[PDB]
């Protein structure tokens, strides 16, 4: 139903951004909300077809919304600030009330400078043979060393197929330097499997971390590798040790 | 589907005094569905400036409009209302009668 | 005394001639006061009474919102049902929707109702309790089960018993000059000879509001009395109404016939008889 | 205007009951409830006025006065871990524009069958210098502590679910980039 | 003041 692109966006504080929302096909109402971490959505503006009706008081006049064709809608934040960093949610409904559906959101992080943006490194840490006896089970850990900002999707890939049984990633991550405002983050995940499955040598285990960062669009004049969007990964075969 | 045949009433706003501006009402009621043709006639000819009310309906779901126009009645001038509707085999004319 | 704020919506599909037609009209008592028609390229709720002419800009915005919402839902409800009744997109069909509240002579809440009709027949009908429905059909029954949740939560209940009544009181105060002025009938009897044996006596009531009226013919003595032809109450076009009642009577017997008229605007009910 | 608890714990099966505050509820206001799973945006679960309404997802009780209203979830699973918001308005004056609380963080820790709280150590497969500690199989009551110094990092608890076999383990992870593999 | 539907058929 309610799709939003991009699903992640980074920007140098001062630059603009323009997310989009595609509502369910017939829904004539389209609403924009704004969620900061561990809060609940604040209404920004809603529409009836092409008509932008109400529009929140507090909402800065950097923020403007558009529904030109009475279908898709774009939200535009000019000359962005830190505070703007939020999950920008879109909703649709058939008139008031009926069918009130939300999107998954657009996660925005606004950074004081692009040199703050780092991809993660990822290593796979093989199971304790102490555990293999004690439990008949084997906990693989995966570790996204240190990255900025929290725009990463960690997936497990056993024999070239994604798996959900036995998995657990962190609710959300921690700061390598929790003092430093814009600390690079680190993220763990588990994948528990039976002893005998890990010990099967022809089983292949891959930890995969998709990182949304920068694009061709983003200029980048620092010595180090340009911290663009990528899938930096880490594998580990079955052994009987 | 329901097709109810229209009920026509032709009449004037005020008691027809010859030579005084008045209004010629045609009142179609009791009909379904909504699509209806209603012209007002002077001497068998179509009157051009004919207004109508906003489509409403009754307790029974029957539609009703009021087609009206300013006219000046005369001894020897024929008036009448023409109504066609899917439910009529041909356009049904009802002559105006100042005593009805 | 009896007052009502009713509202009448008509959706009519137009196979391959653009998207479905929609019209609202709202009445206080017998006086239409608003209208929506989506066939404007900027559709708006507009006034149709002089006492709605100096309203806020927010009022009209809030009503245009409600209206275009209803047009779009009903645009759907037409596709939805076309499905339930397995009908082709060639057939043009009709949805009619009616909702209002009624106060009594004594000023207290008499009844409300919300009513759906597909192709000129009842579909979903809201009951006395304003919580349940009487769906006419296996197909309607589907739409019942989809409307129960809202009316459990007293969506229709609160609108009818409270919101509707609240705004009915407002509109009456807004336009009281005309809405609460009891203009009574101008009443005259006309004589039309049929033959030497007979004549039609016709009893006119003219330029009265509200539209509620009783024209009854009476004859003195024991003799026979031929049926009245009673024409159905009809608008003048200036917001006042007209009715007449006609009797065929024997010639000479004419002075024995007396025509009675009841209407709020009349202190006591009047009798007429043809005055030669 | 809408105040509720900020967060709430529970065990898996243990039937949950969040309750909300709105003394100044309008004559004409609707108790409507939304459920936000982690990462996805919120979705509708239930609406009430005064009658008790029940559904697949939850139930809703509304007392006589109308001041309060209690959301009720059954056989609460891991799934059901989410933020739960309580809204009071009418779509009618509002427009369908929703006003959201801070909500209520619900957590659904598991009924750990046979606790076995070990603290196992993993060698990295590619670079066998660097290594992490895995505190695993603790009792869901356990109070996993943040760090001492800068260069020792400790994650929160984490329930993993081996759907084939059953067993849901709690597990946290610890590492230094001089550091022992205990004392945590 | 008119009523917009909170449900659909």
């Amino acid at each position: 139903g309610v799709s939003q692109n991009p699903r992640h966006k980074i920007t140098k504080r001062g630059q603009n951004v323009t997310f989009r929302c595609d509502p369910i096909s017939e829904h004539n109402r389209l609403y924009w909300y704004r969620q900061t971490l561990g809060q609940g959505p604040e209404f920004l503006t809603y529409f009836q077809n092409e008509a932008q009706l109400e529009k929140s008081r507090l909402l800065s006049d950097r923020f403007s919304a558009e529904r030109p064709k009475g279908s898709f809608s774009t939200l535009e934040i000019q000359r962005t600030e830190q505070g703007d960093s939020a999950m920008y949610l879109c909703a649709s409904s058939l008139g008031r009330e009926y069918g009130y559906t939300f999107g998954s959101g657009t996660r925005l992080t606004v950074v004081e400078d692009l040199n703050k943006v780092f991809p993660p490194e990822v290593a796979v840490f093989e199971p304790s043979e102490a555990e293999i006896s004690h439990t008949q089970k084997a906990t693989l850990v995966c570790l996204a060393t240190g990255f900025y900002p929290d725009h990463v999707e960690l997936s497990w890939w056993v024999n070239g197929k994604e798996v959900h049984s036995g998995v657990c990633t962190d609710p959300q991550p921690l700061k390598e330097q929790p003092a430093l405002n814009d600390s690079r983050y680190a993220l763990s995940s588990r994948l528990r499997v039976s002893a005998t499955f890990w010990q099967d040598p022809r089983n292949h285990f891959r930890c995969q971390v998709q990182f949304y960062g920068l694009s061709e669009n983003d200029e980048w004049t620092q010595d180090r590798a340009k911290p663009v969007t990528q899938i930096v990964s880490a594998e580990a075969w079955g052994r009987a040790d | 589907m329901i097709q109810r045949t229209p009920k026509i009433q032709v009449y004037s706003r005020h008691p027809a005094e010859n030579g005084k501006s008045n209004f010629l009402n045609c009142y179609v009621s009791g009909f379904h569905p909504s699509d209806i043709e209603v012209d007002l006639l002077k001497n068998g000819e179509r009157i051009e400036k004919v207004e109508h009310s906003d489509l409403s309906f009754s307790k029974d779901w029957s539609f009703y409009l009021l087609y009206y126009t300013e006219f000046t009645p005369t001894e020897k001038d024929e008036y009448a209302c023409r109504v066609n509707h899917v439910t009529l085999s041909q356009p049904k004319i009802v002559k105006w009668d100042r005593d009805m | 005394g009896s007052h009502s704020l009713k509202y009448f919506h008509t959706s009519v599909s137009r196979p391959g001639r653009g998207e479905p037609r929609f019209i609202s009209v709202g009445y206080v008592d017998d006086t239409q006061f608003v209208r929506f028609d989506n066939d404007a390229a900027s559709p708006r709720m507009v006034p149709r009474a002089p006492w709605m002419e100096q309203e806020g800009s927010e009022y009209w915005d809030r009503e245009t919102r409600s209206a275009r919402d209803t047009a779009q839902i009903f645009r759907v409800n037409l596709r939805t049902l076309r499905g339930y009744y397995n009908q082709s997109e060639a057939g043009s069909h009709t949805l009619q929707w009616m909702h209002g509240c009624e106060l009594g002579p004594d000023g207290r809440f008499l009844r409300g109702y919300e009513q759906c009709a597909y192709d000129g027949k009842d579909y979903l009908t809201l009951n006395e309790d304003l919580r349940s429905w009487t769906a006419v059909d296996t197909a309607a029954q589907i739409s019942e089960q989809k409307s129960n949740d809202a009316s459990e939560a007293e969506h229709q209940r609160a609108y009818l018993e409270d919101t509707c009544v609240e705004w009915l009181h407002k509109y009456l105060e807004k336009g009281k000059e005309t809405l609460l002025h009891l203009e009574p009938p101008k009443t005259h009897v006309t004589h039309h000879p049929i033959s030497d044996h007979e004549a039609t006596l016709r009893c006119w009531a003219l330029g009265f509001y509200p539209a509620e009226i009783t024209l009854t013919w009476q004859q003195d003595g024991e003799g026979h009395t031929q049926d009245t032809e009673l024409v159905e109450t009809r608008p003048a076009g200036d917001g006042t109404f007209q009715k007449w009642a006609a009797v065929v009577v024997p010639s000479g017997e004419e002075q024995r016939y007396t025509c009675h008229v009841q209407h709020e605007g009349l202190p006591e009910p009047v009798t007429l008889r043809w005055k030669p | 205007k809408t105040t509720q608890p900020i967060s709430m714990d529970s065990y898996e099966g243990q039937e949950v009951n969040i309750t909300c505050s709105h003394n100044n509820i309008a004559t004409n206001d609707y108790i409507t409830w939304y459920q936000q799973f982690p990462s996805q945006g919120p979705r509708f679960i239930i609406q009430g006025y005064k009658t008790k309404v029940t559904n697949e997802v939850a139930s809703l009780f509304i007392p006589a006065d109308r001041k309060s209203s209690t959301l009720s979830l059954p056989r609460v699973s891991l799934s059901d871990t989410a933020v739960y918001y309580c809204l009071v308005g009418s779509s009618f004056n509002q427009g369908g524009k929703l006003i959201f609380g801070q909500g209520t963080e619900l957590s659904v820790k598991p009924n750990i069958q046979n606790p076995d709280p070990a603290v196992y150590q993993l060698r990295d497969s590619k670079s066998s210098d660097k290594s992490v500690c895995l505190f695993t199989d603790f009792d869901s009551q356990t109070n996993v502590s943040q760090s001492k110094d800068s260069d020792v990092y400790i994650t929160d608890k984490c329930v993993l679910d081996m759907r084939s076999m059953d067993f849901k383990s709690n597990s946290a992870v610890a590492w230094s980039n001089d550091f022992a593999c205990a004392n945590a | 003041r008119m009523y917009s539907p909170v449900s659909i058929a």
